[PDB]
DNA sequence: GTAATATTGGCCAGCTAGGATCACAATCCCGGTGCCGAGGCCGCTCAATTGGTCGTAGACAGCTCTAGCACCGCTTAAACGCACGTACGGATTCCGTACGTGCGTTTAAGCGGTGCTAGAGCTGTCTACGACCAATTGAGCGGCCTCGGCACCGGGATTGTGATCCTAGCTGGCCAATATTAC
DNA sequence: GTAATATTGGCCAGCTAGGATCACAATCCCGGTGCCGAGGCCGCTCAATTGGTCGTAGACAGCTCTAGCACCGCTTAAACGCACGTACGGAATCCGTACGTGCGTTTAAGCGGTGCTAGAGCTGTCTACGACCAATTGAGCGGCCTCGGCACCGGGATTGTGATCCTAGCTGGCCAATATTAC
């Protein structure tokens, strides 16, 4: 009939031929992947929205992610995946 | 009815773990203390998976009922569909 | 009338789907209300991630002559790094094994 | 007559099991074992077998980084041979009661 | 110089009333400038003989362990 | 003007006083409870919230609480808590 | 035509509000809706946990002699409690201070 | 108006120390204890400090408030009674 | 000529410092530390003077229970004093990188 | 066969321990004091309550068929028990010195106080932004096919380990030389 | 003093450490092979998109005033430095045996194959319940007041520690009682 399973398969498979043309994944790493995904997702999430409401915002918003990126990641991470999505948001705002 | 299967962590079993934890030397002591903090472990495991069992008026245990019993414990168990 | 479609993924350049954690963030009822900027940026982090994995796990792999990653080469990928081990730390992955790590004590001399 | 003088195996077997990935405890005693804890916080319960899969994938990983522990303790002491002490020291302080 | 020789001379530096220590017999013996590094063994069966002899006697411990006297 | 702060703290004497009538409790210990109780219950409504969401329930309901009452607390204290708040609940809803 | 007023709490023979609890579960974003009697089974439960911890703290107060309960009296309740110490035991109390607890090997013989 | 107020860890003097440690119930302390703690000290700080300041960045505020500390604490699972949790 | 034995008045100072709450550092020489750790990520910050001893309530009892830790490691060793290596494997073995 | 010498057990004396005594510091305790935080009271307000409506989440019943369970039989790797021995843990001893403890000296915390103001906090305005909706549609899911990666097998190669032997060196003993003893 | 003997030095034999070599087995590497899972294709669906509306969340300016900051000046309390010394850590040694290693025997894990049912999951119905609104009201908040618990202290009382003195138990030497050797 009609069941829906939720992953981000394809999209690692994007990212992967991204980086790394010449290699493969295995259905069980990408298991794996997809529960990364979603488990950093809801660390994330779960910060942003715990924020907002501990600083009286009903809002989730760029900023709102931004912090809680910057205070989840360490260091050097932080510092680069703040640098790649302030360039992604700032062009799609341009868009 | 299972009774005593405990002993079914067999102490080759209880070794090889150790090694690959990179343990060398073992005392004869540490079978029955690892048997013990197995069963403390499992038994805090399989108490929160049949919980979220129950919840759900559910009768089967399914392998997410694991992972949030474990993800609970702060041992968030990836590859299982988590 | 209609504009020809453009998804919002590709109006920011990424593989990552933006309609979906849009609905995700609505759906999990995180907050009553999310704005336009935030699935974006956060498609983005996700995206950074996985790339970062992605890129430490095949070159363990290619390290150990393999073609394609399997967890074990996550395993590595994650505990050879230190800003992801840290990331990670409390975390354990299936299938993954442990680094190779004797302690110097116990070789023989 | 040959034999391996104590260790030397022991080392090897060590990097053997670090390369590898297979579950370490026994199938059959490990699911047997799980319903023996099941059963006790409810009876007639059935597990899938991805969730016993999931019980020893976890029990093998906290085992493992547990030994982790206790070898640190073990040679902080100066001492190759791990004892129960070092469990209970390890378990003790990674907060969990002991 | 031979060892056995040494040790004697050593033990006889000092008088006490549960005997020279072996950690007496290492420092005064490296003050002779003798390899105890290397000939720890030698010094070990010298010491254990010769209080075999009687010419030496352990007074504490056992073996080279412990402590020495004269006759 | 007018300020309002949130607190427990009157609730707080009010049990004080069901339990030992003869003691009393310092602001220190006042300001202590209150931030336990708001702690305890951010622990019980998060995993109540997020039980049911991960059992694709949209409410909140008695058994949510139950489970997660059952879930946090440890043996002894659960069984008894359990309890009166089941003995609680029925008095509510029989009146 | 107006019933006389009955707190959900009186209904409930608690003393803990039922009405701010409700409020919180609602405005807390938890869920879009809250049953009924969610808020008066965890009223009750909030009030298990804070009658079980008051009873033991004025219990170490007055064993030390001190008839008003402070900071350490509830650090004292809690750490010597196993199933508290249990629920609290990542937990620090503001002026709490530590249990008395010396080693056995530390004491001179 | 803002003070360079280099140098400081020294500032955690070995008494100090002493008197924390045994609090932790230690009777004998060996003299290099006290340089791997105040390495301790200003890493737990700088992890602590690092959130409490961007929780308070978030805000726009200029001024860190506890909230924004025992947030940050709580954050790391250290959470803190008494101060407005 | 009076002298109490080491070790003596320390076990009475420790029955002192646990009978007592107090803080024990220094308020002013905590106070500047801060500003010194701040300063690093952001310069002109202001401190509430509720949160500089939120900072120093908490790092009183984490720095307490590592010392409990340690303690724990250094009588396992068979140890009365405890050195470097013992918080380093304390820590290690309460997971915070060491 | 008998006696003197020597041997063995006991006593007196000496040495070392354990118990009792003393003197001082720390703790506590008993009682007085004031002081301030806990606890109570007051008229305010918004949040709690009540009652009625809508719709929709979810309880419930019924059907399907996945998958969990049970059971059998075989083969075999893993487990077990035992023999054996080395390396380890642990007990003992000893030593040097790093700690602790107790002085005087120095510092800066702490307190109280004043003065200044950035910035927290609140309010009002308003609009950009996000929810909602219907109509549209194409990306994503499931099913199917396939072919290349790789696990396994076997032979050859390499590495690591333990066991063994050889040689140079040193120590111990004999014969000769020298130092000592005798002529 | 000189020569012979007995002690010591030189030569030879025996023992050990280091170096070298061999034996052998575990691991690796390499080909081939066949399996099967990754990956692509197709078709179908519903979630993403677009554009428009509408409400309001929150950005922004402006104002109040709290609270943070800064400086000053005494007052101790705490930190500091140093002297002295002892308990500790740590090195070294040794012994006993507990565990590793290896072998032969036993067991049951694993496979796989079959059969059966209960329970997993879905759909459809229908309805109790909760959101919501409007009107009502009293519990809770802040402000004032107030007074008893408690911190502090001053002065005794009790306890703990460190050091010393005496009585005692144990061990050693000589004497008493007894076997061994010489006459």
């Amino acid at each position: 009939k009609r069941s829906r399973k939720e992953s981000y398969s394809i999209y690692v498979y994007k990212v992967l031929k991204q980086v790394h043309p010449d290699t493969g994944i295995s259905s069980k790493a990408m298991g794996i992947m997809n529960s990364f995904v979603n488990d950093i997702f809801e660390r994330i999430a779960g910060e942003a929205s715990r924020l907002a409401h501990y600083n009286k915002r009903s809002t989730i918003t760029s900023r709102e992610i931004q912090t809680a990126v910057r205070l989840l990641l360490p260091g050097e991470l932080a510092k680069h995946a703040v640098s790649e999505g302030t360039k992604a948001v700032t062009k799609y705002t341009s868009a | 009815v299972l009774r005593d299967n405990i002993q079914g962590i067999t102490k080759p079993a209880i070794r090889r773990l150790a090694r690959r934890g990179g343990v060398k030397r073992i005392s004869g002591l540490i079978y029955e203390e690892t048997r013990g903090v197995l069963k403390v472990f499992l038994e805090n495991v399989i108490r929160d998976a049949v919980t979220y069992t129950e919840h759900a008026k559910r009768k089967t245990v399914t392998a997410m009922d694991v992972v949030y019993a474990l993800k609970r414990q702060g041992r968030t168990l990836y590859g299982f569909g988590g | 009338a209609r504009a020809k479609a453009k998804t919002r993924s590709s109006r920011a350049g990424l593989q990552f789907p933006v309609g979906r954690v849009h609905r995700l963030l609505r759906k999990g009822n995180y907050s009553e209300r999310v704005g336009a900027g935030a699935p974006v940026y956060l498609a983005a982090v996700l995206e950074y991630l996985t790339a970062e994995i992605l890129e430490l796990a095949g070159n363990a792999a290619r390290d150990n002559k393999k073609t394609r990653i399997i967890p074990r080469h996550l395993q590595l990928a994650i505990r050879n790094d230190e800003e992801l081990n840290k990331l990670l730390g409390r975390v354990t992955i299936a299938q993954g094994g442990v680094l190779p790590n004797i302690q110097a004590v116990l070789l023989p001399k | 007559p040959h034999r391996y003088r104590p260790g030397t195996v022991a080392l090897r077997e060590i990097r053997r099991y670090q390369k590898s990935t297979e579950l370490l405890i026994r199938k059959l005693p490990f699911q047997r074992l799980v319903r023996e804890i099941a059963q006790d916080f409810k009876t007639d319960l059935r597990f899938q077998s991805s969730a016993v899969m999931a019980l020893q994938e976890a029990c093998e990983a906290y085992l493992v980084g547990l030994f982790e522990d206790t070898n640190l303790c073990a040679i902080h002491a100066k001492r190759v041979t791990i004892m129960p002490k070092d469990i209970q020291l390890a378990r003790r302080i990674r907060g969990e009661r002991a | 110089p031979p060892v056995s020789e040494l040790i004697t001379k050593a033990v006889a530096a000092s008088k006490e009333r549960s005997g020279v220590s072996l950690a007496a017999l290492k420092k005064a013996l490296a003050a002779a400038g003798y390899d105890v590094e290397k000939n720890n063994s030698r010094i070990k069966l010298g010491l254990k003989s010769l209080v075999s002899k009687g010419t030496l006697v352990q007074t504490k411990g056992t073996g080279a362990s412990g402590s020495f006297k004269l006759n």
